[PDB]
């Protein structure tokens, strides 16, 4: 049974800062990894999709809807980076994976402005 | 690519504050964390604290009150300040990061920090050759009268690493003595030289061992 | 708290045996554990992460088991290079506490020591110092006595012993022993002996020089 580890646990982000979020996919089960986001703009927990990286070759898929960038660091480590932090990408992130048609989720990472 | 190097004065007078720097390469401080682990001689490892991507600091209760970790992100540097040092603080200090993961897979090599009132003393380095001397001969270096630890010793600038035994230093009246041995078939005719460094005193010296 | 308890304190084992090190956390922490290997004078090296995953580069024989509170590092056919210390760490939440480590010592066949004796260097003698050194190299077991004789009589004052960690290839031990004197004192006696006693020979090994 696969478990995903997001890093870090939280991010209190400065305006304009670049944030890498990384998610290690353990076990050894599935294809790529899907990155998901919950805009702080929504009062009701509405997950929006962000990107999917294939496990096999470097081959991402971004939904149509500058800000993000993603790569597969060596092995099992899927990086999602927000290029410039702002109110737009301010919210909660997590990766997801699909083995034997079962969805798995990492913890959620609150990336929220400065304090 | 990923690398850390710990630096700082290797001798601290008691009650003073220890200051170490860790310069980093191969990752950003902005998204990862850097932690200090220390290890007293003969004793186990000890997590001390760390600093996170966003600047949050995290210490261990034992040392909360007298520990201070910061960083200069513009120079890839993380610092460690510790207050009122004592004997029980003499240790090797490692910085070691968490990059994308929650385990410590990369480590700096470590720096020794002695807490003692004694002054630095450079070593005297002496060749050890058979005293009126078998195909294979044991040769050696005597490194005598230094403070504080460590002292490095290589043979033929690392090329002799083969049969080397370099022995734990022993303390005596606030001064250290160390020895190192190597073996050789090709001796006299092929030179053997011990190279010793003692950075505490900025000593670098090569000594050839030749007959008698 | 979360106290980290490692047992046993130390092990003696043989090239090729399975070994098991235990790790107990006072609290449940699922699989939030790390194992490291450390040779003295070196940085720790991560072997195993999240209880059961082997880090890239780590050899086959290192394996990790456990979830909740009891955890196990195992080595399937140990090798001489594995003589080291092994530490477990709690991993995900602060503090990331270390176990006090387990020491892994090796068993090999008896080895007789190579013993070499050295008079003070000409260099040292000009500065009025004298140090007589005696190397006792590559022996097993650890248990050994080395002793100094000035002119056939035992000398205890001013001697200092030091013994290496177990060797990574041949699993032997080695020691140096220095007899430190003043040049005046040195030149007041002729025969200098170090006498070595070890399992490997009923009669002690004697090496000496005559000033």
């Amino acid at each position: 049974a696969p478990e995903l580890r997001i890093f870090p646990k939280k991010m209190d982000a400065e305006l304009g800062q670049k944030v890498d979020l990384v998610c290690e996919v353990l076990g050894s089960v599935s294809q790529g990894c899907s990155w998901l986001f919950q805009n702080s703009s929504s009062k009701l927990p509405q997950p929006t999709f962000v990107v999917y990286m294939a496990s096999s070759h470097n081959k991402i898929t971004w939904d149509e809807k500058k800000l993000f960038s993603a790569m597969r660091d060596t092995n099992n480590k899927y990086v999602l980076t927000l290029n410039k932090f702002s109110k737009e990408n301010e919210g909660y992130y997590f990766c997801s994976v699909i083995s034997n048609s079962v969805m798995y989720f990492s913890s959620v990472v609150p990336v929220l402005q400065k304090v | 690519q990923v690398q850390l190097k710990e630096s700082g004065p290797g001798l601290v007078q008691p009650s003073q504050t220890l200051s170490l720097t860790c310069t980093v390469s191969g990752f950003s401080l902005t998204s990862n964390s850097v932690h200090w682990v220390r290890q007293p001689p003969g004793k186990g490892l000890e997590w001390m604290g760390g600093i996170w991507g966003d600047g949050d600091t995290d210490y261990n209760s034992a040392l909360k009150s007298r520990l201070s970790i910061s960083r200069d992100t513009s120079k890839n540097q993380v610092f460690l300040k510790m207050n009122s040092l004592q004997t029980d603080d003499t240790a090797i200090y490692f910085c070691t990061p968490l990059i994308g993961s929650w385990y410590f897979d990369f480590w700096g090599p470590g720096t020794m920090v002695t807490a003692s009132s004694a002054q630095t003393t450079a070593p005297s380095v002496y060749p050890l050759a058979p005293g009126c001397g078998s195909s294979t001969v044991t040769l050696g270096c005597l490194v005598k009268g230094y403070f504080p630890e460590p002292v490095t010793v290589t043979w033929n600038s690392g090329a002799l690493s083969s049969d080397v035994h370099t022995f734990p230093a022993v303390l005596q009246s606030g001064l250290y003595t160390l020895t190192s041995s190597v073996t050789s078939s090709t001796w006299p005719s092929q030179t053997v030289t011990c190279n010793v460094a003692h950075p505490a005193s900025s000593t670098k010296v090569d000594q050839k061992i030749v007959p008698r | 708290d979360i106290v980290m308890t490692q047992s046993p304190s130390s092990l003696a084992v043989s090239a090729g045996e399975r070994v098991t090190l235990n790790c107990k956390a006072s609290q449940n922490v699922r699989n939030n554990i790390a194992w490291y290997q450390q040779k003295p004078g070196q940085s720790p090296k991560l072997l195993i992460y999240y209880a059961s995953y082997r880090y890239t580069g780590v050899p086959d024989r290192f394996t990790g088991d456990g979830f909740g509170t009891d955890f196990t590092l195992a080595i399937n056919s140990v090798q001489a290079d594995d003589a080291a210390f092994y530490y477990c760490q709690r991993i995900y939440n602060s503090p990331y506490t270390f176990g006090a480590g387990t020491k892994l010592e090796l068993i090999r066949a008896d080895a007789a020591p190579t013993v070499s004796i050295f008079p003070p260097s000409m260099e040292q003698l000009t500065s009025g110092g004298a140090s007589v050194v005696c190397f006792v190299n590559n022996f097993y077991p650890r248990d050994i006595s080395v002793k100094w004789k000035i002119d056939g009589s035992e000398q205890r004052d001013g001697v200092l012993d030091s013994v290496t960690d177990q060797d990574s290839k041949d699993s032997t031990y080695s020691m140096s022993s220095t007899l430190s004197l003043t040049k005046v004192e040195y030149e007041r006696h002729n025969l200098y002996t170090c006498e070595v006693v070890h399992k490997t020979s009923s009669s002690p090994v004697v090496k000496s020089f005559n000033r």
